[PDB]
This record gives structure tokens, C-alpha cells and sequence, in this order.
């Protein structure tokens, strides 16, 4: 499993102004529903399509000069999602990202009822960035089906933001939504599928 | 090494930033204060004690659009304090400052055996 | 450019029983903004996440010995989208399917004004499947950035059911949507890009 190096929020404060900051919010639910009837969902997790075709978290870069870096996540929400008011007990870890660009990546996750994730579906939407920055929201599967690809592996291979997919399996795993041995195994099954797929 | 300035990564495969060794932790291990203002303990075999960055070397050169290119040094100049790069990219020439003059993980590695600290293991 | 082997519609509903019928509605609409103000969009269409983790189109397998192509197309995006009823006249092609399954794929599409596509797509969070067969609705970015992967290419990155990489290929060109070369370049962009990222591990 890849993951990034991690710094702490006073040292990140601590970086220069070459450094960008950017914060991005996992929002999720327990999901007692079953796809047929048949599949337990756990939970649900939003992730959106961005301009640029890629997967990633709502969020952004932020401006970190006169703003606590909650203020700046939360402008950001504004735009691309509608609604939510998050804090700092919804901060979860920083990030330095691979480069080769000087960016540290904030992570925010806040579990809401399965209503309130539908509520920020139906915002995001309406929202300013719809049609521009956000292409639209998605729900990430986390089940896999008898096939041992369908489901979560192949959300895996899909087109993510570096950072995003590393913020992503370092949130299930802390966060107890995945047990590790299953991240790995459903990340090995999607990188397999992704190496079949260009022969 | 206290006070050098160098280029360096701070993880295993990233790119190599340009700083300077502020403390010398021990057993292999250095403080470093990157230009950036990020500071952490780096090992002696992610650090290059070269200073400028030699001329004809490869490195990559961050434009402030957030792309970036590799390219070739080609001059340097010292303006009022500041080292600027002269970096060729496809035969075209342009200065960038200190800070927008990296090595990705394999541009940095070609230098270790002329630059780098070790250990080695 | 991945194509699959075209076969005609009055052909199509002459095969045998071992056959399967899948309907898949490709809604678009010109856009005429811009992004950043700079990179115009031109175009607008809808794909969405699927339960299985890959993207596709609105649509599903339709069983013939109940329902009409267009009845079974309109029974499913009733259920992921709602407001919209499409009918013959919106049919566009049918494919057969790579291996294993025998499976004939029908392709309609309908153009709408963005206006009307924004609406299907606030129609589309409040449908009975969403968050179950549907896990969103996602647009198309059509542009390419000045990176050369940025939007298109990164896009055609993605994991898609195979059937649906190669209707969007086929539709974008037919429905005067991108020029051919353009497709080519975007698809050369994705396989490198493919390329690149395997090759960062280990």
C-alpha cells in the first residue's frame, strides 16, 4: 500500500511560502443497505469526478496566509459541495505529496447519517462548482463481489490524484471502515486488473 | 557537514530539494533546513553536498505554473544574494531561481558517487 | 482505438435466445463555457459509477421476452434517472460484446440543452437507485489541458466496462462531437499515462 510522508499540523504551519496547502474533506456513512438485497454496503464514501478526469476528495487548495486552514476548507466546500461546516475535531492527518511540487495535503473526515451524505449529494449538485471544477460525486463500493474484482478493486483501478487514493486507503485503514489485509488484497487485485489491461 | 548547503530528499523515492545541514543527529542521520522552510532528519545517503548544482547537470525546473520540465544547467548567476539557474530545455534557455531547481529521484542518484554523503548500506 | 464488431438492428433481433440485450442512453448537450476561462468545454455528457466500481451509461440488460428494446431501456433509467422517456427515434447502434458472453449492445442518444441536462442530473440523485445500482453521475471532459493528459485523456484512464469505452469512442465521432484524430491522441495519452503510473511501483 502506498502511502505518503506524514507531518504534523504545528510543523506543516511551519513551512515556508512555497508551500502549498490543500484540504480536503472524506465524507462518509454507515450503510445498512444491501445492493439486491443480497450485498452488505458498511458504508459509503463521497469521492467526485474532477475537471481534470481524475478521482479525488471535495476540497482544494487553500489560502493560508490570513485563515486557519478550516476557514479555507470550508470556502472550498462552499463552492464545490453547497453545505457543511467543518472544524478542526474533523481534522485527521497532513500529508507531504510525491512532487515534484512543494504541497502539503490536509486531511478532514466526519462521519454524518446516511440522510445527511444523501443531503450533500443533493447540494453538491446545485453547488458553483457543478459543470466547472466538479464533475460529480461518487460513492466509493466497498464490498467486492464473488469475482474478487467487482466492487472496490475496480473502483482501485481507476483514475485517481495521486494523493486522493493514498488519502483514501489511509482513512479506511485508521478510521477501522477496512481491515489493512483487505486494502492490500483489493489493491493488488486492482493493480493486477490494471496490468492485464494493457497487454 | 554542519552549515553546507546540499540537495536532498526527504523520503526514499522523492526528489531531491535544495537546503542546508543544520545539526548533525548522528549515526548517519542529519537535521536539514530545506530552502522551503521544511525541516526534518535526513539520511547522509539522500544528501548531495553540491553547491551550485554543476553545469551540464539534468535536473528538473519547476515553472510557477505548477509544470515543470526536465532540463540542463547551463550558467549560473548570483543577483543580490539570490543563485539563479540557467536551464536549456530543448534549446531554449531561461533563469530559474534556486528554489525552482530540483533533481527528481533518478536525476539526484546519477550524483551520489561524485556528491553524495553515506552511508551507504 | 478499441472497436467492437457493428452488426445491424433488424439483425440483432433475429439472434437466438443465447443471446443477451443490454440498452445504454448516451444524454449530452453543447456547452458553451469555459473552463478557467480559457479551455472550452463544447461538449457535456452524461456517464455514471456503477455498483462494480466501473463507469458506464445510464442502462442496463433489458429481457426481450417481456419488453421491448425501449420499454426496457425506459423501465432502468426511469429507476437511475427518472425524468427522461427516449423512444425509437433516439436509437443509435448495436454492438456485439467482446468475450465471454454473448451479449448485444444497444447504444440511443438523445441531445438535450445543458439546461436540460443539469435537470437530469438533479433528477438522477433523487432517483429509486441512486446509492445502490448507481453510485453517481459523472460529465465528460472533452478538453484536453495544456499537460496533454489533463481532462480527456486522464478520463479515458479510468476503469470502464469495455462495452461502454468503446460506444462513448464510437458516438463522440459519429455524433460530430470530436474529430477522429483528436480520439486517437486522447487514447495514445491514456495507454502512456497507464504506462507511466505501473512503471512507479515498485
Amino acid at each position: 500500500v502506498p502511502e505518503l510522508k506524514q507531518i504534523s499540523r504545528v510543523e506543516a504551519m511551519r513551512l515556508g511560502p512555497g508551500w502549498s496547502h490543500s484540504c480536503h474533506a472524506m465524507l462518509y456513512a454507515a450503510n445498512p443497505g444491501q445492493l439486491f438485497g443480497r450485498i452488505p454496503m458498511r458504508f459509503s464514501v463521497l469521492m467526485q469526478m474532477r475537471f481534470d478526469g481524475l478521482l479525488g476528495f471535495p476540497g482544494g487548495f487553500v489560502d493560508r496566509r490570513f485563515w486557519s486552514l478550516e476557514d479555507g476548507l470550508n470556502r472550498v466546500l462552499g463552492l464545490g459541495l453547497g453545505c457543511l461546516r467543518l472544524t478542526e475535531a474533523d481534522y485527521l492527518s497532513s500529508h507531504l505529496t510525491e512532487g515534484p511540487h512543494r504541497v502539503v495535503a490536509h486531511l478532514y473526515a466526519r462521519q454524518l447519517t446516511l440522510e445527511q451524505l444523501h443531503a450533500v449529494e443533493i447540494s453538491a449538485v446545485h453547488s458553483r462548482d457543478h459543470g466547472l471544477e466538479v464533475l460529480g460525486l461518487v460513492r466509493v463500493p466497498l464490498y467486492t463481489q464473488k469475482d474478487r474484482v467487482g466492487g472496490f478493486p475496480n473502483f482501485l483501478s481507476n483514475a485517481f490524484v495521486s494523493t486522493a487514493k493514498c488519502q483514501l486507503l489511509f482513512a479506511l485503514k485508521v478510521l477501522n471502515m477496512m481491515p489493512e489485509e483487505k486494502l492490500v488484497e483489493a489493491l493488488a487485485a486492482a493493480t493486477e486488473k490494471q496490468k492485464k489491461a494493457l497487454e | 557537514f554542519v552549515g553546507l548547503r546540499v540537495v536532498a530528499k526527504w523520503s526514499s523515492n522523492g526528489y531531491f530539494y535544495s537546503g542546508k545541514i543544520t545539526r548533525d543527529v548522528g549515526a548517519g542521520k542529519y537535521k536539514l533546513l530545506f530552502d522551503d522552510g521544511y525541516e526534518c532528519d535526513v539520511l547522509g545517503k539522500d544528501i548531495l553536498l553540491c553547491d551550485p548544482i554543476p553545469l551540464d547537470t539534468e535536473v528538473t525546473a519547476l515553472s510557477e505554473d505548477e509544470y515543470f520540465s526536465a532540463g540542463v544547467v547551463k550558467g549560473h548567476r548570483k543577483e543580490s544574494g539570490e543563485l539563479y539557474y540557467s536551464i536549456e530545455k530543448e534549446g531554449q534557455r531561461k533563469w530559474y531561481k534556486r528554489m525552482a531547481v530540483i533533481l527528481s529521484l533518478e536525476q539526484g542518484n546519477r550524483l551520489r558517487e561524485q556528491y553524495g554523503l553515506g552511508p551507504y548500506e
